[PDB]
């Protein structure tokens, strides 16, 4: 099925002929243009008072990247290195060997900010909860070193985090 | 084929079919080979000196009619005698059907071009001569189209490097937008995904 | 020999060269050519800086990442100088204003911070320092400038023995104010002029850098010819197409360019001397809206 | 356990610290060295070792779903405990 | 919206129609931001019997 | 009408602590609006609620005047909230803090931080494995 | 055999005349984009380069290779006609912020392992 | 219509490969050994 | 004694009337482009901010890279940049203007805007959210604020 | 035990939502 | 007969102006060209998918469908049907995203400037659904190969009813600004006008076929998820100016509007992603307790899926027209060769046609009636 929007042919009696000309000559459209515009003076504006008030956001949403742990303590990641081989942009750097007591755990754990394309590819890839994407989008910089995060820089994003992290991953976790 | 196969439609496949017979016997002199696939995608594979005939045939016959070029394209395959493919895609709109019309051709071998026949392919012939180098002869402005200008090389051979081998930066001392050799700080890690055990018994080739 | 240190890579912005290198006064005419010169073959740069940091932001692009570290320091105070080149192997001097101020005088400027600088940089273990002067400089000289530049050029071979002198004349370039100065008044015939290019200067610097036997030596960086002052203005005033600083600057410029056959020079690095006549339409272009000046040898 | 570098820095988890001679020790003048106080190590070197009654004991790493691929520990080694692949927790069969 | 009558009867006939009927801002009548738990229930393959993969 | 207007911002007003108040939350948040007060922050902020405004203002949070060591009377970011706040702030969830804490665990900061680009606290990015190649060290014992 | 089908010529004649004739207009666009561009360089040094990189394709002897080449030639110049570059891609033929990578096996063997 | 040319095929000027990327280099043409581990 | 007072108020007066009117101009590029868009749709209205939308590059007063910066396109952003009067400030905003992002090893992609202009504020995110280029915004102003040019001149 | 829950429109589906242009005649000859 | 060159979405054009009349005007692109094709076949699929978000900016699950459909179509598979309605539904709303803003920056293009902003609102509340459901507000990554990557929280169609019950009078309050507008009908009457002949030979597709009185729509003559068994009218032009192909996007947006209602109310129950651990990953759970679907998520996620060798096009409705792929696999798990087919190529193309004889000012209406976002046409 198809209909035509442009397919009206206008009536050529005296009454329209007339009621074209006085549209055409006291401007009867831009006043009921000027008209609407006015009306949506008169309402709310739809403006919130940043940074007072916050946009709404739900527990999926991707920000800055955090390393959990354990509730012993116990950092959550094993090396296994899906997340590095999942990721699109090339932005994770994972280096590793044995631990004092032998368990298996990172030397080096790099997410290049600059790099990363917060697909969440990384935290769906994990298979211990490792490394999420967290819930913070204010870390903007000053200058671009910054943006090249270390593993001490995850862990600490970890630990600031944990808290609304693990209430998300808590309320969302049935649906992956 | 529980819900987690892909229906196959037959009387499509046969429609394709007689087709492409019916193609293949007008144009004996063109047409080398024709192809259905098994998802009713039919495809003809002809001589590179056919390019205007054949299309011309497939835009203005009656009973085939192809009015619409959907996409131009090459296709880089070092390992052939003649590297480059040229894939064309054209839409009938009166008979709702699509087909494809594939060609071979070299680094130094010209192409005919179809700005003649379609209008659409102007732009697109251009684009594969930035990205591929092949030449498309009587064709009404040749040139670079999306490559910036100098650029040296075609990208998109794969003989030519991911990263190119020029980058771009500010110089303060002649105050301008200079091109050195390229240096990365992160070298691109090359991933070795392919793995043995073959999956795919039904494209298993002989062992010559 | 440290390896950290070691040069690697292909000579490019993201190789390493081996040079840690601290330019004080890069924020200046010479030290942002300096710095340039430096970042873009993989050294590593401290850029003390006593500046607004917005002033110093043209410096950043001129490095890859993490290669230009900014720091604050003043000339009054040892602690920042020690701070500042506590890790650089290099050591380079630009720092020199051309009048006179109510916090830093010319004695202040030329002679006490390159004595500190100096003598941090040997208290430090600092092996190369490279220090610079003018060339006119002379311990009799009627002008307060050069007689304190001539008592801070004895002050660093005094602290730093190892130290190495360069004495570049009348330096013009883009942003150099003998090319400008002259070309804003819109005197002469008996005094002589040996303009030198600043990215000879540059270069000769960055080769004394590397030149290993350069180590006590004392340079005298001049241009290849000769020119009066007079027919030097005409030159200057008829590329701009135009019709023809209290009291130092004059007599300045005024005193007759000296010559040190004895001292080496550019050629003594592998640098052949750029002639005037090449770049001054590439400085003058900017003051618009060809029968180049006579030299003498 | 967050030890002192004998040049004064901290040193990292993995035990990462600038020698005396390294000169990239100047990224950390006017500025700060970041390194995380909590040691994995140390944290859970001190959980305490569960005393189980079973031959094979079975670790998901608490919470279930939220936790680590479940696994199967084997305690006939009455020498040493077993200790679980991912969490790092110890079991024990109850000696004497 | 908080608006006085007046206001109203004034962009009701300024702009010719409705608006209290039907607002662009949200309000109370959206879903809470707190949600009871799911099921998410399984896929046709999750047999124990009868499901072996080379049919499907 | 015109009335019952005035006399709401003649509340609005009195609400605020009189007029230094209002006009400090004037000159500090550019909204003098009152609403019931959710709770208070262990830095200072506090927290406010108010149904009746449409998604996006029915929510909002007073700074903290001085926060761990700067003078945040005028310079305040949308860093300062503490996680459990910026959870209920950005409407994640409908449960403050005060109603249903965060789980408590030995590794959380107890001392949330701002933003600290351009401080001397900012994060400096550094390899963390150690050398690779070890060199040979040289005999102290002449040969000869 | 070995028979191949043309572009532009069919023996190598044609490819010089073709290469002869880029040359020409070549040589004289010179001054006319030297003077447009605001070059620091001078005429003589821009003709000097148009003969360098014409001398670079010098021991091709394929006719189809001459006049793809002469073809792309061609592209730039008309590229260089309707100023559809800058001072940037002009000034790139020359390398003049690039350092002069030495010859000697001495000097290679000292900078690095670059052969 | 065909030139019937009798020379070796050189496209080395066509790619706009570096001058130092093609008389340095040194290609290796080789079947893959079979990993060990499987 | 009085001298210093009154060149610190001077500053603080100058750094005010700078920071509460900010005029910038956008290079929308690529898709961060569209959040710009959005950090000036009725929701955030960076109006009234002092924020204007879409300011000329003759009297724009900050440049936003919002996109990726292509080989192609490099020599025109600088050219744009150099035009921009007195003090410029350049925000980058995504990955792609940041560091190359998502083509970072590409053959026509500036590896970041940094390798041509100088970069004040680097917003990071993909694209980042309106709150987060609005964010950046602010911490610029707080930048801005920071700043003290008559006191180091009288100090020089 | 549970039962399958996720979203569903509610039972008897979801009310009309207009689509149709509606301009008005403000009406004057 | 002066030669201009407008320089630096962002676009290069150099024009021949002789007088105020246009005589050629020719677009240099190539300032968003990244090389997404060439990236791709670095990839595998699923690391392959986000480059098509980048692709067209404004329209982003639908390139996220025509990459699904193109490897479901290689791999012998198809979604569930909830899958299926999903996409179709999301896909309404994304069309509805796009001709908001085609229309918009038109206008203030223009000048209008208006309904830009009173419609932008109607955008961040679409970026809210966008968000809820995958966490992103705009490079969303949700539709995948397989089916969609999660289901939809509880409380969404709630949500989605209730915003799209009111976009009617958003809708009617823009035609009441535009349509009737005499300095509007003057800007875009009898501009730019495309015979359907030069129309189809040009390769044109989406509206600017239906503006010219070819009555074409890819969703109801080769339908491809659940269009089939949804009801919804196609408009069609009559003149071919840019007013036709306004109105046109107009009812387009209605008739969203209308399958987005009939999605709403006859949504199936069911599972979201294909039933095949060896193509779409298993469920956490399952991972985290199943032996088979911890191998099968290890090798889905460092490896991938084969596809079996084929070439393949696929294409689709997008909201400028027909976006397609060609996909060629060689039996690997990275995708040997990928060319995209945008509209906007094709339009771009015939912005040389439709611009003669017009005035200097006409030429960024027609710009505007293209659609043309430089990211599909560079790719
Ligand atoms: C014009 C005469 C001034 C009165 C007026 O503007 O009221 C308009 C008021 C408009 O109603 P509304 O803005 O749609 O309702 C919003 C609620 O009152 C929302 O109520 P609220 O809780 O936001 O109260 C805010 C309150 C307090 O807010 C303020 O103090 C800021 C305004 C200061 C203005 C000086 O505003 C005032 O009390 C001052 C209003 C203007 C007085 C001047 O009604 C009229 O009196 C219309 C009269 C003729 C209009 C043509
Ligand atoms: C009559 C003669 C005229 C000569 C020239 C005068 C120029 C025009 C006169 C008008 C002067 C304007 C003064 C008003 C400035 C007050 C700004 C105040 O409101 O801001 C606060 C104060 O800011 C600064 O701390 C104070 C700067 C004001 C200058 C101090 C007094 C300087 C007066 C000296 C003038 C003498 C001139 C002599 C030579 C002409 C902090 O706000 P801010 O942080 O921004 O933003 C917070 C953002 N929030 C709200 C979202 C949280
Ligand atoms: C309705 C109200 C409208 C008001 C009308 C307009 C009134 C204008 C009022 C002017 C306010 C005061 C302006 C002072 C700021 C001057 C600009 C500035 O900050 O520049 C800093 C600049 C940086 O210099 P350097 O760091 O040494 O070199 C850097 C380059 N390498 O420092 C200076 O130049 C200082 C200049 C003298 C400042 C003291 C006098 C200021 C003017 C007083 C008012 C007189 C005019 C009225
Ligand atoms: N005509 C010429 O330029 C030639 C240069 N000379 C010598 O070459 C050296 C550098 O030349 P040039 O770059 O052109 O001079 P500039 O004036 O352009 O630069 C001077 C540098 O030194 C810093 N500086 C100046 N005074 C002080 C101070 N009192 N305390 C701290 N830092 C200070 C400046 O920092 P800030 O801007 O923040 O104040 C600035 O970074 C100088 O030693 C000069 O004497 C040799 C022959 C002539
Ligand atoms: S979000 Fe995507 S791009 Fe970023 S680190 Fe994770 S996998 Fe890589
Ligand atoms: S996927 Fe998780 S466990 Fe594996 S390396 Fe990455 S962060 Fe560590
Ligand atoms: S990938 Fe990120 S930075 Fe690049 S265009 Fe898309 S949203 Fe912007
Ligand atoms: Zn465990």
């Amino acid at each position: 099925t198809y209909k035509f929007v442009n397919m009206r042919e206008p009536s050529m009696d005296m009454k329209s002929v007339t009621d074209r000309a006085a549209q055409t000559l006291l401007w009867t459209e831009l006043v009921r243009g000027l008209g609407m515009t006015l009306s949506y003076l008169f309402r709310e504006p739809a403006t919130i008072n940043y940074p007072f008030e916050k946009g709404p956001l739900s527990p999926r949403f991707r920000g800055e990247h955090a390393l959990r742990r354990y509730p012993s303590g116990e950092e959550r990641c094993i090396a296994c290195k899906l997340c590095e081989a999942v990721c699109p942009a090339q932005a994770i750097t994972i280096e590793a060997e044995p631990r004092a007591d032998g368990s298996r755990r990172t030397t080096r754990y790099d997410i290049d900010m600059t790099k990363c394309i917060y697909c969440g590819f990384c935290q769906e890839a994990c298979p211990v909860d490792a490394i999420v994407e967290g819930p913070n989008f204010e870390f903007s910089t000053e200058t671009h070193e910054e943006l090249l995060y270390n593993k001490e820089k995850l862990l600490n994003n970890g630990d600031k985090w944990e808290a609304e992290i693990a209430a998300n991953i808590q309320a969302d976790y049935l649906y992956r | 084929t529980r819900p987690t196969i892909r229906p196959r439609n037959d009387v499509v496949h046969k429609q394709l079919s007689a087709f492409g017979q019916y193609v293949a016997e007008i144009l004996p002199k063109y047409v080398q080979q024709v192809q259905v696939s098994c998802f009713n995608e039919l495809e003809i594979f002809i001589h590179p000196d056919g390019v205007i005939p054949v299309l011309t045939f497939l835009r203005d016959h009656t009973n085939a009619q192809f009015k619409s070029l959907a996409d131009l394209t090459a296709v880089d395959v070092p390992t052939r005698q003649n590297r480059f493919e040229i894939v064309y895609n054209l839409l009938s709109l009166r008979f709702n059907s699509r087909i494809r019309v594939k060609t071979y051709t070299d680094e130094l071998t010209p192409i005919e071009s179809s700005v003649t026949v379609y209008k659409a392919a102007n732009w697109y012939e251009r684009e594969i001569w930035d990205m591929f180098g092949v030449f498309f002869a009587n064709h009404p402005d040749l040139r670079r189209i999306l490559t910036d200008y100098g650029f040296e090389g075609h990208p998109f051979r794969k003989d030519f490097p991911l990263s190119g081998y020029v980058e771009l930066r500010y110089d303060d001392e002649v105050k301008r937008v200079v091109a050195e050799p390229v240096e990365l700080a992160q070298e691109f890690r090359k991933f070795d995904l392919n793995s043995p055990w073959e999956a795919f018994p039904a494209y298993r080739q002989p062992p010559e | 020999l440290h390896h950290a240190l070691i040069p690697h890579g292909k000579g490019g912005r993201s190789s390493v060269s081996g040079i840690v290198a601290t330019v004080f006064g890069a924020t200046g005419f010479l030290g942002r050519y300096v710095v340039n010169h430096l970042g873009r073959m993989g050294s590593q740069v401290i850029v003390p800086y006593r500046c607004e940091p917005y002033d110093t932001m043209h410096l950043r692009p001129m490095g890859d990442l993490g290669q230009i570290i900014f720091m604050e320091w003043n000339g009054k105070d040892k602690d920042s100088i020690r701070k500042v080149v506590e890790h650089s192997n290099v050591v380079i001097n630009l720092v020199g204003r051309e009048w006179e101020t109510k916090n830093f005088d010319f004695e202040d400027v030329f002679v006490k911070i390159p004595h500190a600088i100096a003598q941090v940089s040997k208290e430090a273990g600092v092996e190369k320092l490279i220090h610079i002067s003018h060339l006119n400089a002379d311990i009799k000289s009627p002008s307060r400038y050069l007689r304190s530049k001539a008592v801070g050029e004895k002050e660093v071979r005094a602290a730093f023995p190892e130290a190495t002198i360069i004495k570049p004349s009348d330096i013009f370039g883009r942003e150099d104010r003998f090319l400008n100065y002259f070309a804003s008044m819109r005197l002469g015939k008996e005094t002589v002029k040996q303009p030198v290019y600043i990215v000879d200067v540059s270069k000769g610097i960055i080769n004394a850098i590397k030149d290993p036997d350069a180590k006590g030596k004392t340079f005298a960086f001049v241009g290849p010819n000769r020119y009066l002052l007079f027919d030097l203005v005409q030159y200057i005033f008829a590329v701009a197409y135009r019709p023809f600083t209290t009291r130092d600057k004059v007599e300045r410029v005024h005193m007759s360019d000296m010559t040190l056959p004895h001292l080496p020079g550019l050629e003594d690095l592998g640098i052949q001397a750029t002639p005037l006549e090449l770049k001054a339409i590439e400085v003058l272009r900017r003051h618009r809206t060809v029968k180049p000046a006579k030299t003498v040898n | 356990g967050v030890r002192t570098s004998p040049t004064g820095e901290k040193v990292t988890h993995t035990g990462q610290a600038y020698d005396d001679g390294d000169y990239r020790r100047v990224r950390f003048s006017d500025r700060q060295k970041e390194v995380n106080e909590n040691f994995a190590i140390d944290l859970i070197a001190e959980q305490p070792v569960s005393e189980v009654g079973s031959r094979v004991i079975s670790c998901d790493g608490g919470g279930g779903a939220l936790g680590h691929p479940r696994v199967y520990i084997n305690l006939d080694k009455e020498t040493k405990t077993g200790t679980c692949g991912y969490c790092g927790l110890q079991f024990r069969q109850p000696h004497h | 919206a908080s608006a006085t009558r007046v206001i109203q009867l004034l962009r009701n006939w300024a702009s010719g129609r409705d608006l209290q009927a039907k607002l662009q801002l949200r309000y109370q009548e959206i879903s809470k931001r707190t949600q009871p738990p799911p099921k998410l229930p399984v896929g046709p393959s999750h047999k124990l019997s009868n499901n072996y993969y080379c049919t499907r | 009408e015109l009335v019952q207007v005035l006399r709401r911002g003649l509340q609005q007003v009195s609400g605020h602590g009189g007029l230094r108040g209002y006009l400090r939350v004037l000159f500090r948040a550019n909204d003098v609006r009152v609403g019931t007060l959710v709770g208070e922050d262990k830095y200072g902020n506090k927290y406010y609620e108010d149904n009746k405004q449409f998604f996006g203002r029915h929510r909002w949070v007073i700074y903290t005047t001085e926060m761990n060591g700067r003078d945040t009377f005028w310079d305040v970011d949308g860093s300062m909230v503490p996680p459990e706040w910026h959870r209920w702030l950005h409407c994640m969830t409908d449960d403050p803090p005060t109603t249903k804490p965060p789980t408590a665990r030995k590794y959380i900061w107890t001392n949330h931080k701002f933003n600290v680009s351009g401080t001397p606290q900012q994060y400096v990015p550094y390899s963390t494995t150690r050398k690779k190649i070890q060199e040979w060290v040289p005999p102290s014992t002449p040969y000869k | 055999g070995t028979s191949v089908k043309p572009i532009f010529s069919r023996d190598m004649n044609e490819a010089k005349r073709r290469v002869r004739e880029l040359y020409r207009a070549w040589y004289r666009e010179v001054p006319n984009t030297v003077h447009l561009f605001q070059l620091d360089i001078s005429v003589k040094q821009g003709r000097d380069k148009v003969r360098e990189m014409f001398m670079k394709n010098a021991h091709v002897t394929d006719p189809r290779v001459v006049d793809l080449l002469v073809i792309k030639g061609k592209m730039e110049l008309e590229e260089t006609i309707n100023v559809w570059k800058q001072r940037t891609h002009i000034m790139r033929f020359f390398h003049e912020t690039e350092a002069p990578r030495p010859t000697d096996f001495l000097s290679k063997f000292y900078v690095g392992h670059d052969p | 219509q065909l030139i019937a040319v009798d020379e070796k095929l050189d496209i080395t000027t066509l790619t706009g490969v570096p001058e130092e990327h093609i008389k340095t280099r040194k290609v290796r043409i080789f079947v893959p050994a079979r990993n060990n581990m499987q | 004694s009085r001298g210093e007072y009154v060149v610190a108020k001077l500053d603080d007066l100058v750094n005010w009337a700078r920071r509460s009117s900010l005029w910038p101009m956008t290079f929308g590029l690529a898709c961060c482009a569209v959040e710009m868009m959005h950090m000036a749709a009725p929701r955030y209205d960076m109006d009234r901010f002092g924020v204007v939308f879409r300011a000329s590059p003759r009297q724009s007063d900050v440049m936003i890279v919002a996109g990726t910066l292509t080989n192609k396109m490099a020599p025109a952003l600088r050219k744009v940049y150099d035009q921009m009067p007195e003090p410029r400030y350049v925000v980058s905003m995504g990955s792609c203007a940041n560091g190359g992002g998502y083509y970072h090893y590409s053959y026509s992609v500036v590896r970041g805007c940094d390798r041509i202009v100088p970069v004040d504020i680097y917003v990071p995110g993909c694209p980042p959210t309106a709150e987060a280029l609005l964010y950046g915004i602010l911490q610029l102003q707080r930048k801005i604020k920071r700043e003290k040019r008559l006191r180091i001149w009288y100090r020089r | 035990a549970s039962k399958v829950k996720q979203d569903m429109p509610p039972p008897g589906g979801y009310g009309p939502i207009d689509y149709k242009r509606n301009l008005p005649r403000r009406g004057l000859s | 007969n002066l030669t201009l060159n407008f320089g630096p979405g962002v676009l290069r054009l150099v024009m021949e102006l002789s007088g105020e009349m246009v005589r050629k005007c020719d677009p240099h692109i190539g300032l968003l060209h990244r090389g997404t094709e060439k990236l791709i076949e670095y990839k595998t699929y699923l690391q392959a998918l986000p480059y098509f978000d980048r692709l067209d900016y404004v329209s982003m699950m639908c390139n996220e469908q025509a990459y699904s459909l193109a490897v479901e179509k290689l791999l012998n598979i198809q979604p569930p049907p909830r899958a299926q309605w999903i996409r179709v539904l999301f896909g309404e709303i994304t069309r509805l995203l796009n001709h908001i803003m085609a229309v918009t920056t038109h206008a203030l293009d223009i000048g209008a400037m208006t309904p830009f902003f009173w419609m932008f609102e109607e955008r961040e509340k679409m970026f809210e659904f966008y968000e809820r459901v995958s966490g992103a507000r705009m490079h969303a990554a949700y539709i995948r190969p397989g089916g969609v990557h999660q289901d939809l929280p509880l409380g969404l169609l709630d949500d989605i009813y209730e915003f799209s019950k009111n976009f009617s009078f958003r809708i009617d309050e823009l035609e009441e600004m535009l349509t009737n507008n005499r300095i509007w009908r003057n800007r875009t009457v009898d501009i730019g006008v495309v015979t359907a002949e030069d129309a189809l030979n040009y390769g044109f597709s989406g509206v600017m076929l239906r503006g010219s009185g070819i009555q074409w729509d890819l969703r109801k003559t080769q339908p491809y998820d659940v269009y089939d068994q949804v009801e919804f009218d196609v408009p069609i032009g009559s003149r071919g100016d840019c007013y036709d192909r306004y109105l046109c996007r107009v009812e387009e947006m209605r008739q969203s509007l209308r399958i987005i209602s009939q999605c709403l109310n006859k949504m199936p129950p069911g599972e979201i992603k294909v039933d095949d651990a060896k193509v779409s990953p298993p469920k956490r759970a399952e991972m985290k307790t199943s032996m088979e679907s911890l191998i099968h998520h290890f090798k889905l996620y460092t490896e991938g899926y084969q596809v079996p060798p084929g070439a393949t096009y696929t294409a689709i409705e997008a909201p400028k027209g027909e976006f397609g792929v060609y996909l060629v696999s060689d039996g690997s798990s990275r995708p040997y060769r990928c060319k995209i087919k945008a509209p906007g190529f094709a339009h771009l193309a015939g912005l040389d046609k439709m611009s003669k004889g017009h005035m200097l000012a006409d030429v960024v209406a027609i710009i505007g009636t293209q659609d043309i976002v430089f990211g599909e046409v560079d790719r």
